[PDB]
């Protein structure tokens, strides 16, 4: 056994480096401090952190959408502190229940709701532009930002694109941790089924996908640490055996291989691919479909099953049947 | 038909049984006694599923469904036609898993390489074995089995859940789930740094490792380092499976209400009731 | 937090749907029990003699009864609603025929309404059919009742908490929560659905594309209705005992045919027998019922599914008296 | 009904299927399996058209590599085809741990050392590391016996080299017993005890023809193969039955 692949027998301690950004380099707040049990399965070091404006921004921004969302719960059980703990899960922050349209709510039936979207969305905006500065300040390509703008889309369509292009708030995603759950159920009720979506397919075919290439990634890098394999900057740029003894794993299982550097492009890929499939499913839904069983049953891609119980006629449809 | 680094590394030895008679390559691929036993494993399977299809409505392999048996046959033998099929199929579904898991090991020990691979693919082996055989010996009828159709498939999660009212509620998949989530997300973060480091672009210089640990240190105050991301990720990838096992075991053997009932142990403790 | 299997199982789709019932025995024993209390059918009389309706002073229901059968319904009535107070609950001992006891008037209503159960709602009640002890279970106030707002207990013997009680604010979602089967979805379905015929519960499209003039800004019906559907489904699950299989393939909820089981169909009239009970015997009975009986909304107590079935798919495992007692219906 | 007709009315749906289907195509066979095509092709004996055009990378610290490189693999005189079927193993001429085939083979890395972002070598051990100590908790190996897979002591531990880059300990040096030579052993194959250091991958005599290093105090990548292959070598090589079944 490699002992190293599970935990740092011999943990190093050294003087902290620090590398100079074309900007922020005294928005870096916080001395760093050592941890013994981290420094087992990770770095030890924890801090310092990177603050400007962007950072700023962004909290004081959420700070203000939970706010927003923790009073409004708080509201839900009269300000019972014992009840509010306990009903915790239960409590949330809703859309709009009856029809305004694309009409700006009242306070009690949506206003605070669409408050709170404002304040997260901002957040999000702002954390994006911390994600990408920081990348462009140390000399990085900005591949995360990217990524990290897919995920962000796809929250704006569950959030408000998707009810702007049906012309309902009622379609938001309310704010609480079961409210949030109970959304999805109503969201694949109202549209007839989402496992008959063929986006919802692709999403989790990259989801799934995900799961089998860090775990195959993850596994592969531990099992040539040996030789180095974790150094994947120079094992790109100067192709060690460990990549080597990587590569011929996979083509002699599979009968092909990537690089160590395309492997990432694979990752990358399917990781976006999770978000953009996601954002083009909620696109098409109420748009352009209304039930997604019955859009596959019109074009011959949906199975049907022999009765077991007896086939059961709709009793709205017999004869003399009341409303 | 060689890698131009590969001639040096195709040497005799590392088999778990055979010696040597099994000790060869067809193409790129690496044979072994369990390569032998995957391809009679999968010629089997594939076979019994062409059988089946073929006394079955239609050819259209996306309508294609070979379905576990009626509840009533229990644990017993099925007639081929009413669930026997899915039985012989589910034996050499298993026999071509656990072939290709002990293969990568001959591979693995070959290249003088850890055998993480293999021991990461048992994971999901585990939980189609829960799904298959484990949770049916536990309700005492194999028709508890999700049935081999593309979408037929889906149709089984689908009423699965809502035997419990909301599977959401329930709390191995509320684990299941945020794993997945975590693990799709790191994957991201760990492919677009890789990348961003060798390719900033603008024939500008690749980086190193202390920009990788800088980066993360500015953005959220830690970084945990190359080799650990990779522990990281097998660990979070491993945890969708291994945390989720406990939820699909528990609803039915251990569980018959909903899932949401379930969390009464909470809001009816009586000091706050 | 467990249950320990066996479990019991059933099947109600093709093999590999997983479509069923899935029991804990001893929750299955215990109900079993509950149920058995049912008092015997009394022994049966021949009909000698003239009908009550020359004999007895003020009969407007049971006047073709005959003198012994007539006096055989009131014995079994009085077991079934008022075992413990006797006769003396509906009636002046000095005047029988005097209806200056409220429980008098409303007998008299809820034998009209028990008859017209089993003869105009043969398409939920069958055959199996029901008396007054399916609702009421051997007391004046029936165990499981809804007011025009969620209380807790669900049943009315156990004795509420300070936070269950209605007027406790800070408990209204734990109220709700035990309705719906601990879910967090925010609909009374009762109110909503079950106390009149106002809504609709069918919410899913019945075409592929969206129809043009009903799906776009104030024409379209919000979210908020998918939610409430949702939640009488917790609710209806819940009060039989059972989950969205025993009456649907979750393939497709808004279809019929091989989609649905027969007992979605019995539902369907189950959902219209509520509705007429409540809307035309149950919410007029307040004009006749003391203050400390009603809501406070001044509304009477109302029938919900759990009213019958009290957690079991039939109630009182499809125990009946129908034969036994033919004054409560079928009446030709 | 009419020959030619399809059951299909077109909806914008199913427009976005086909070309949601054309877009996952077009990135895995023409963008993402060319990437994957970088290193090791074209291929050999004893492709071609879907291959691109070589890459170009500007080195941190100077210079540019363009992949993948021309430099030719060495350890091909040290192998020889057992048979003419191309599938069959190939058979060493010589002792593999030695000659560095199979499972004992170094990639043709760089005889450059790796460096630390402000150009300073980034593998060195303690006695050039002043600044960087062991962790208060963990065993300092320096002092303590290395016990090979005999049961027999091989050596005393030296010295540890750490990563500078990245605050990582890589290497343990050890003494060699019965000659006046160090070696390095990756810390991968290394098993640390209170009392001892055990090492599975070698036998105690192997110890002797550890890879040497041109210089005492810093290390090349090619070194660091070299050092790294011949353990793993061990695990199949170390002894006769090692590389036989368990069958
Ligand atoms: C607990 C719930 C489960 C579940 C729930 C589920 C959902 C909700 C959805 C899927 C979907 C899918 N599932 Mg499924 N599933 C599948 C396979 C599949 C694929 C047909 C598809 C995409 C999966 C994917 O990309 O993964 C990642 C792997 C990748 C990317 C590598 C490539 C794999 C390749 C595409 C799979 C092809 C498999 C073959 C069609 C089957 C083998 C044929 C034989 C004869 C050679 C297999 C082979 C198994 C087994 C053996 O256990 C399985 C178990 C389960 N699925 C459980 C029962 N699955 C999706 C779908 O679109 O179905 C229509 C989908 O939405
Ligand atoms: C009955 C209910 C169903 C349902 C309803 C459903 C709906 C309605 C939707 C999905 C969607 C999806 N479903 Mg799905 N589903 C899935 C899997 C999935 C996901 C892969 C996919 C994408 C969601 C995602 O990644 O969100 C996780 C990632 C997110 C949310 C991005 C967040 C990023 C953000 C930047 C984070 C920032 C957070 C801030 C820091 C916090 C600050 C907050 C403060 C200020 C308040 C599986 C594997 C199954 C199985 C096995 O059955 C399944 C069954 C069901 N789904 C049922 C059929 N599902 C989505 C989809 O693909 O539609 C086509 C979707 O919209
Ligand atoms: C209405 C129904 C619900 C439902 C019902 C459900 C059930 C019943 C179960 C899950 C489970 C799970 N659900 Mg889930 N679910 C999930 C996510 C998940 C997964 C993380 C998790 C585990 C999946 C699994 O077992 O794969 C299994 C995959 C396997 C076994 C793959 C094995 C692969 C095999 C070894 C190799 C096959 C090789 C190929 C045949 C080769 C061929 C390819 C080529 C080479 C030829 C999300 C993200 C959502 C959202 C967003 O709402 C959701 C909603 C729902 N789920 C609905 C609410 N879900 C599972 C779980 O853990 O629950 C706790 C589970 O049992
Ligand atoms: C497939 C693609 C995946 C994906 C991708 C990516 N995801 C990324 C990136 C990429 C590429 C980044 O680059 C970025 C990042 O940086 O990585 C470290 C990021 C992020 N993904 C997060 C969460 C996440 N990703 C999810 C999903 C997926 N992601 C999908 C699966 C999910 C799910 C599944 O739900 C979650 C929950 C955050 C950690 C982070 C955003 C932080 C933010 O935007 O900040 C908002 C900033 C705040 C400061 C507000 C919150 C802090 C408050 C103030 C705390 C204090 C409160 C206090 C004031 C109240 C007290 C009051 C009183 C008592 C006194
Ligand atoms: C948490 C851990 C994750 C994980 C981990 C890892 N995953 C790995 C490894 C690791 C480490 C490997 O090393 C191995 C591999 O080589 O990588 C390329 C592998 C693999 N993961 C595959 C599929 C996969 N991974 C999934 C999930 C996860 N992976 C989870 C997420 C999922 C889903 C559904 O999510 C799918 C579909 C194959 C591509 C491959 C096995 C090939 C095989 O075994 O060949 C041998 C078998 C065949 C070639 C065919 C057998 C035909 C049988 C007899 C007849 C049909 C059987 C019947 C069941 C069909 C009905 C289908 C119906 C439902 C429609
Ligand atoms: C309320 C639940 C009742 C109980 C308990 C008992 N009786 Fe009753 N009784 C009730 C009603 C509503 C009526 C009128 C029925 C109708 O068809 O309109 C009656 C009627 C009688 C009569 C006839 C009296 C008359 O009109 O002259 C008798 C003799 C009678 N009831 C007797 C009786 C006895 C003996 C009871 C205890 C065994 C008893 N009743 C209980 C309502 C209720
Ligand atoms: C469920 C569908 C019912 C059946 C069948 C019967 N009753 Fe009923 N009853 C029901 C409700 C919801 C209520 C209102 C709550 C209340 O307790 O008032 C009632 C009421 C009565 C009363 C008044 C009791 C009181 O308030 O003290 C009486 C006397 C009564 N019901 C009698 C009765 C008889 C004799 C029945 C069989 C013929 C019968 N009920 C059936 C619900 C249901
Ligand atoms: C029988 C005892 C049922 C159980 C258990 C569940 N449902 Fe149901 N559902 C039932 C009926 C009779 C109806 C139709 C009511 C009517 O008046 O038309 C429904 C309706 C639905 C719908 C809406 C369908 C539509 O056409 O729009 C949905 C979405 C639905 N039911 C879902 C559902 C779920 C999720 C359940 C378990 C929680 C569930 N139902 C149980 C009968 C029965
Ligand atoms: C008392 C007046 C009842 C009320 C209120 C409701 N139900 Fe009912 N139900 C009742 C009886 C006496 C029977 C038995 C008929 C029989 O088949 O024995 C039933 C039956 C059902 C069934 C069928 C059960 C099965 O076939 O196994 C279902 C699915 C059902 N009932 C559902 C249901 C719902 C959803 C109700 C609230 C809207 C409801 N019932 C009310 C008596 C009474
Ligand atoms: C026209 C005008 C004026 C404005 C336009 C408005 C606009 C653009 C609105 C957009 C609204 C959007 C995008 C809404 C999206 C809502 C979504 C996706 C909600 C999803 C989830 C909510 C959850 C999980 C809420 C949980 C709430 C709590 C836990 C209480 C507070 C505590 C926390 C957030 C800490 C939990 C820790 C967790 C984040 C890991
Ligand atoms: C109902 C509709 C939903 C359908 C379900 C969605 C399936 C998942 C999606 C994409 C996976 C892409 C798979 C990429 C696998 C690689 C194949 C390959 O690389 O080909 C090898 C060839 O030898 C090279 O030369
Ligand atoms: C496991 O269950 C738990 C809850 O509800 C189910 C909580 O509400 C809470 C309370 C949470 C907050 C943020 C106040 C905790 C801590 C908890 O552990
Ligand atoms: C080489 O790869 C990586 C790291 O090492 C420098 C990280 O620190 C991190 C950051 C980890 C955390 C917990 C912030 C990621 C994602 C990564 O991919
Ligand atoms: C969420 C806490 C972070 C801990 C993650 C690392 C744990 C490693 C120890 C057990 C797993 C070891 N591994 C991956 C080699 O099997
Ligand atoms: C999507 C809207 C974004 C919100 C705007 C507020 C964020 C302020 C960012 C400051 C800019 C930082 N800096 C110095 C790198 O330019
Ligand atoms: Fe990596």
């Amino acid at each position: 056994a490699d002992y190293q692949t599970i935990y740092t027998q011999i943990q190093a301690r050294g003087p902290h480096i620090t590398v100079s950004g074309e900007w922020g380099d005294n928005d870096r707040v916080g001395k760093p401090f050592y941890s013994y049990w981290l420094g087992k399965i990770g770095d030890a070091q924890i801090g310092p952190i990177y603050l400007g404006a962007s950072g700023i921004a962004a909290f004081a921004f959420g700070s203000t959408a939970i706010l927003i969302i923790l009073f409004n719960m708080a509201a839900e059980v009269h300000f019972d502190p014992l009840q509010f703990f306990r009903q915790f899960f239960w409590l949330g922050l809703y859309p709009p229940k009856a029809q305004y349209g694309m009409g700006i709510p009242p306070l009690h039936d949506g206003g605070w709701w669409l408050m709170a979207g404002l304040f997260m969305t901002l957040s999000l905006g702002s954390w994006w532009i911390r994600v990408y500065s920081r990348a462009r300040a140390l000399g990085l390509g900005t591949h995360i930002a990217w990524n990290f703008a897919a995920a962000i889309f796809f929250v704006l369509c569950i959030g408000c694109i998707h009810p702007t292009l049906v012309g309902s708030w009622s379609e938001g995603v309310p704010f609480g941790i079961w409210p949030h759950i109970d959304w999805l159920t109503a969201f694949s009720i109202r549209y007839g089924n989402f496992y008959y979506c063929p986006w919802h397919g692709f999403s989790i075919g990259f989801a799934y996908g995900c799961g089998l290439l860090f775990a195959a990634h993850g596994a592969t890098i531990l099992a040539v640490a040996r030789f180095g394999g974790d150094r994947e900057i120079e094992q790109i740029t100067d192709r060690g055996t460990a990549v080597e003894r990587a590569a011929l794993f996979w083509r002699w299982t599979i009968g092909f291989n990537a690089t160590i550097e395309s492997v990432h492009r694979w990752g990358w890929f399917f990781s976006l691919m999770v978000m953009v499939s996601a954002s083009v499913g909620i696109l098409l839904t109420g748009t352009f479909v209304d039930n997604w069983y019955l859009w596959c049953v019109k074009h011959g891609a949906a199975p049907d099953y022999p009765a077991y119980l007896p086939a059961t006629p709709d009793p709205a449809s017999l004869p003399g049947a009341p409303k | 038909a060689l890698l131009s680094f590969e001639r040096k590394y195709r040497v005799r030895g590392g088999t778990l049984i055979g010696g040597d008679l099994f000790d060869f390559w067809v193409g790129p691929y690496f044979v072994g006694f369990f390569g032998v036993s995957a391809i009679f494993f999968i010629f089997l399977g594939v076979s019994l599923i062409g059988y089946a299809a073929s006394q079955g409505p239609t050819w259209d392999p996306f309508a294609i469904s070979i379905n576990p048996p009626d509840l009533k046959y229990g644990l017993g033998a099925a007639p081929l036609l009413e669930g026997g099929f899915w039985q012989a199929i589910t034996v050499c579904a298993l026999g071509a898993f656990i072939s290709w898991m002990l293969r990568e090991v001959e591979i693995s020990r070959k290249l003088g390489i850890g055998w993480h691979v293999p021991l990461a693919f048992c994971v999901p082996i585990f939980m189609f074995c829960v799904l298959q055989v484990f949770r049916p010996l536990l309700l005492g009828s194999w028709g508890h089995a999700f049935p081999y159709g593309i979408l037929s498939h889906l149709d089984w999660v689908n009423n699965f859940g809502y035997q419990y009212l909301n599977w959401h509620y329930n709390p191995g998949h509320m684990s299941s789930v945020s794993f997945l989530f975590v693990n799709a997300m790191a994957l991201g973060l760990h492919g677009g740094l890789i990348l961003s480091v060798a390719n900033p672009g603008d024939g500008d210089k690749v980086k190193t490792a202390e920009h990788e640990n800088q980066y993360f240190r500015d953005v959220v105050g830690y970084s945990i380092g190359a080799l650990s991301i990779h522990r990281l990720g097998l660990f979070l990838a491993s945890n969708i499976f291994l945390t989720g096992a406990f939820g699909t075991i528990a609803s039915g053997p251990f569980w018959t209400r909903g899932w949401p009932e379930w969390w009464g142990w909470w809001l009816d403790i009586p000091f706050w009731s | 937090c467990f249950e320990p299997p066996p479990a019991t199982t059933t099947q109600t789709g093709f093999r590999g749907l997983s479509m069923g019932e899935v029991l804990h025995p001893a929750t299955v024993k215990a109900k079993k029990e509950r149920d058995a209390q049912y008092p015997p059918a009394l022994a049966a009389v021949k009909a000698e003699g003239p009908p009550v309706s020359q004999v007895y002073k003020n009969v407007k229901v049971l006047g073709n009864l005959t003198e012994a059968e007539f006096l055989r319904t009131m014995t079994a009535i009085t077991e079934w609603v008022s075992p413990q107070e006797g006769c003396t609950y509906c009636h002046d001992e000095n005047n029988l025929a005097s209806e200056a006891k409220y429980p008098y008037v409303v007998a008299r209503r809820m034998l009209e309404m028990t008859r017209a159960i089993n003869t105009n709602w043969t398409q939920h009640v069958a055959q199996t059919g029901v008396t007054c002890y399916t609702c009421h279970r051997g007391t004046p106030l029936p165990p499981y009742v809804r007011y025009l707002e969620p209380t807790l207990p669900l049943n009315n013997r156990e004795t509420p908490t300070h936070v269950e009680r209605v007027e406790t604010r800070s408990g209204y979602v734990v109220r709700l929560a035990k309705y719906t089967a601990y879910s967090a979805l925010n609909y009374d379905p009762f109110t909503m659905f079950l106390a009149n015929d106002k809504r609709q519960v069918r919410v899913v499209p019945q075409t592929a594309l969206p129809l043009v003039g009903v799906s776009r800004g104030k024409e379209r019906r919000p979210l908020s209705d998918a939610y409430a559907t949702f939640a009488l489904m917790m609710s209806i699950s819940d009060s039989l005992g059972t989950n969205c299989t025993f009456c649907h393939n979750a393939q497709t909820f808004e279809s019929w045919g091989k989609k649905s089981t027969p007992q979605r169909a019995i539902a369907w009239w189950g959902i219209r027998m509520v509705r007429d009970l409540n809307m035309n015997y149950l919410a007029p009975l307040n004009a006749s019922l003391p203050a400390s009986r009603l809501g406070r909304q001044g509304e009477a107590p109302q029938a919900d599914c759990r009213t019958c079935h009290q957690g079991v798919t039939k109630p009182l495992f499809g125990a009946s008296r129908l034969k036994d007692y033919p004054e409560l219906g079928p009446i030709k | 009904m009419y020959h030619g007709a399809l059951a299909q009315h077109l909806d914008i749906a199913q427009l976005v299927w086909y070309a949601q289907w054309l877009v996952i195509w077009t990135v895995v066979l023409l963008y993402l399996r060319r990437e994957d095509r970088r290193e090791g092709y074209p291929l050999v004996e004893p492709q071609v058209y879907e291959l691109p055009y070589p890459k170009t990378f500007v080195l941190p610290h100077g210079g540019t590599v363009t992949v993948p490189r021309r430099r030719p693999e060495t350890r091909e005189l040290k192998l020889a085809q057992t048979d003419g079927f191309e599938g069959a193993p190939l058979q060493p001429t010589g002792n593999p741990l030695v000659d560095a085939v199979g499972p004992a083979s170094y990639a043709e890395r760089a005889e450059v050392v790796d460096a630390t972002v402000d150009g300073k070598a980034k593998i060195v051990p303690l006695r050039v590391a002043t600044d960087f100590s062991i962790a208060e908790g963990d065993v300092d190996p320096r002092g303590l016996p290395v016990v090979a897979a005999d049961g027999v002591e091989a050596g005393t531990v030296t010295d540890l080299w750490v990563d500078r880059s990245e605050h990582y300990f890589r290497y343990l040096e050890l003494s060699v017993a019965g000659s006046a030579r160090t070696a390095l052993i990756p810390l991968g194959f290394c098993d640390v005890k209170k009392d001892k250091i055990v090492v599975t991958s070698i036998l105690s005599e192997q110890f002797a023809n550890v890879p040497r290093l041109q210089s005492r105090d810093q290390i090349t990548l090619r070194e660091e193969d070299k050092v790294s292959a011949y353990y793993a070598g061990g695990l199949l090589y170390a002894t006769p039955e090692r590389a036989e079944s368990l069958l």
